[PDB]
């Protein structure tokens, strides 16, 4: 399985702040996309543009690769501010 | 630098510290410290990094002080509201440390007149809030090699990254190329201002080690802090 | 409680906030904390407890501002160094929000003053400096079940925990069991301080997760947080 | 193989963030004595009464058992202050 966890707004705004997903996503980008497709509430807590993702503790791009096992860390960035 | 021996009474705490001393505190008194923005985070790190002894600050910000910043920036009052942010936190921090300077910038600088700012001094403090002024900051110092300490806040979401442009370490872009009003809890902005001045006095005094090469992030809803590698982008604009 | 127009523009940050809200800020306005200790953590946690609206604060010490204070304690200033803590503090945090009330409280209590002390209160803060007095408030806070936000800092180090006496949780005395003049670095008290005041002001209002059940420890040498559970003691003299 | 982390002072007294040492102790308090009897130095980093112990990420008193596999934290607890 791949653990997904959530953070700050993005953990608010979808209202778990982990869950275990299969691992039948490729890369980073096809998890957050399967993901905000769920509600617009979930595409606004996972707008691209408005979120930065880890996987294993570090900081990635949404084109990295997923693998069974890995854990993968959804946040928003912040300038504030 | 040589302290006082009044001085030396007010940095006891410090002095005291093992691997501090009184190099260290010399250091403090030594240093030349850029804190741009002087709004929530800039009115937290200020007054750590005054009161600690940081002998040289200069402050920059276009802005004046409004009743809704006193939610949250404590050097502020109700008898500076319409008055310049710098202004109203020179006055505030002369009283935490009347041994330091302290010049007050009032202006909205470019970036030649950033650079030459930025190389007069030995760290420079981002407490800004927008992309836009971060990734100027980001690239003077990139271009200077003079370490950038930066913190951000909003909601109940802080993050700090320090930028020591070592060969080889990612800086603000490597970042910032990840992504593309809002509330703000107050005791959010001293959670990350204090911070920023704790990185600050490690980076002049060569005390412990530095917040590089992660962002360490604060999610004050359940408490929990996390700490994510930071790598370099290769093609990244400005280290790339 | 009923916020005034100009206490709703003052809050507006914190009005905004999602599931914070008016009620929120109600919350604040009606609550009455006790804060127990004027020194460094009691400074920086009473800052931003008075600028986020806490309406009721009452500053509990004995001490008087000393010279050596001043490195870290930023409410105080050279012109209150011999004046009681509690007095000089209240002057500064009715400057940072002339709309709540301060009361300070000059007096070194017994457990029978403190019982009383603390029932009157929705909350308690302990920025004491010693295991003898934060025992003490643990005993007078798991008697009358009202909340303790537990901060300590020395050196590099500094620690958190809230104590809610729920049934199972543990309380102080299930982690003074484990074990029985230092310098300590001015920043620490304010990351300390800010955390003390979020985790307050997430209590009073309701508003996300207490940092319960576990210590949270801010190792500030290598800016890294570590959370370690913290389980009920069995047979702890207290709520064993 | 048991994973040992030391934090804050004691770090700084030992010289070292973490070392990985065999699995021949049963419970932490022999884990401690016998780093502690290694120099004055490390006695007093590790001093009964001025020490805290987490295993596995969970505060623990010094009478717990360790098993291969375990990660053990040594730090100060803090009164300041
Ligand atoms: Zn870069
Ligand atoms: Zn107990």
């Amino acid at each position: 399985m791949i653990k997904v966890l959530f953070f700050a707004q993005v953990r608010e705004l979808v209202g778990t702040d982990a869950t275990e997903v299969a691992a039948d996503f490729p890369t980073v980008e096809a998890l957050r996309q399967h993901m905000a497709a769920q509600s617009d509430r979930w595409a606004l807590a996972l707008e691209d543009g408005k979120l930065l993702a880890a996987v294993n503790q570090t900081l990635v791009s949404f084109d990295h690769p997923l693998t069974d096992g890995d854990e993968v860390a959804f946040f928003p960035p912040v300038t504030g501010g | 630098a040589e302290l006082s021996d009044q001085e030396m009474l007010r940095y006891n705490r410090q002095i005291i510290l093992r691997g501090f001393d009184f190099d260290g505190q010399e250091a403090l008194k030594d240093s030349r410290v850029l804190i741009v923005g002087l709004g929530g985070l800039g009115c937290a790190a200020s007054q750590y990094l005054a009161s600690a002894g940081v002998g040289n600050l200069t402050l920059l910000d276009f802005d004046t002080v409004s009743l809704s910043n006193l939610q949250r920036q404590t050097l502020h009052s109700d008898a500076t509201v319409g008055q310049p942010k710098v202004e109203s936190a020179r006055d505030a921090l002369t009283r935490i440390n009347p041994h330091i300077a302290i010049t007050p910038v009032n202006a909205l600088l470019d970036d030649a007149e950033l650079a030459a700012l930025i190389a007069e001094h030995d760290l420079v403090l981002d407490c800004t809030d927008n992309v836009a002024v971060r990734n100027q900051l980001n690239a003077g110092c990139f271009a200077a090699k003079v370490p950038l300490v930066s913190g951000a806040a909003i909601r109940m979401e802080g993050q700090i990254t320090v930028f020591t442009y070592q060969d080889g370490e990612p800086c603000y872009r490597c970042l910032s190329r990840l992504f593309g009003e809002a509330g703000v809890m107050a005791p959010l902005i001293g959670v990350i201002g204090s911070l920023q001045a704790m990185e600050a006095i490690k980076m002049l005094a060569g005390y412990g080690k530095p917040a590089s090469g992660k962002i360490v992030m604060y999610d004050a809803m359940t408490c929990q802090f996390r700490e994510m590698k930071l790598m370099r982008n290769p093609g990244c604009e400005v280290c790339g």
